[PDB]
């Protein structure tokens, strides 16, 4: 279970390690004045689609075989 | 009960369904009702079909656009190999 919190807290992490992170500190305040994955997966109307088709057809089979 | 389908296929007037319209949407899917109204003179579509092929000879409320085409139809695929 708890391999996704680390799974997420080191992609949510900056790049260079601590002994040399004080460059990725610095660079955040810079952009201050200023997920395609990791996260999520953005999909078209057709994936989403053929998603619900398989979904569908994936629990009325599931109910077919608890019921036999 | 069981698994698989079946390749059921309805050859059907046009003149006959419920509603004309809310089918003109053409490759797009088309929501349909299945409720029944007995005073509309007309019937609808039977759910429980695979496909349908709507055969129209441009009337409206009337039977015998089907019956050649079905039968033409029966008779080229009889000779398929």
């Amino acid at each position: 279970f708890q391999r996704y919190q680390l799974i997420m807290t080191f992609h949510e992490r900056p790049v260079l390690p601590p002994p040399l992170i004080i460059f990725s500190h610095m660079t955040m305040i810079f952009q201050h004045v200023c997920r395609d994955y990791g996260l999520k997966l953005f999909i078209t109307d057709d994936e989403l689609k053929k998603v619900h088709d398989f979904e569908e057809q994936c629990i009325e089979e599931y109910f077919r075989e608890k019921d036999d | 009960k069981s698994r698989g389908k079946i390749c059921t296929i309805g050859i059907a007037p046009w003149g006959i369904v419920e509603n004309q319209e809310d089918l003109i949407g053409r490759d797009v899917v088309r929501p349909y009702q299945t409720m029944s109204n007995p005073m509309s003179k007309l019937t609808v579509l039977n759910s429980m079909h695979s496909h349908f092929i709507l055969a129209d000879n441009g009337t409206t409320g009337k039977y015998g656009a089907e019956v050649k085409l079905r039968r033409q139809l029966e008779k080229h695929i009889s000779l398929q190999k």
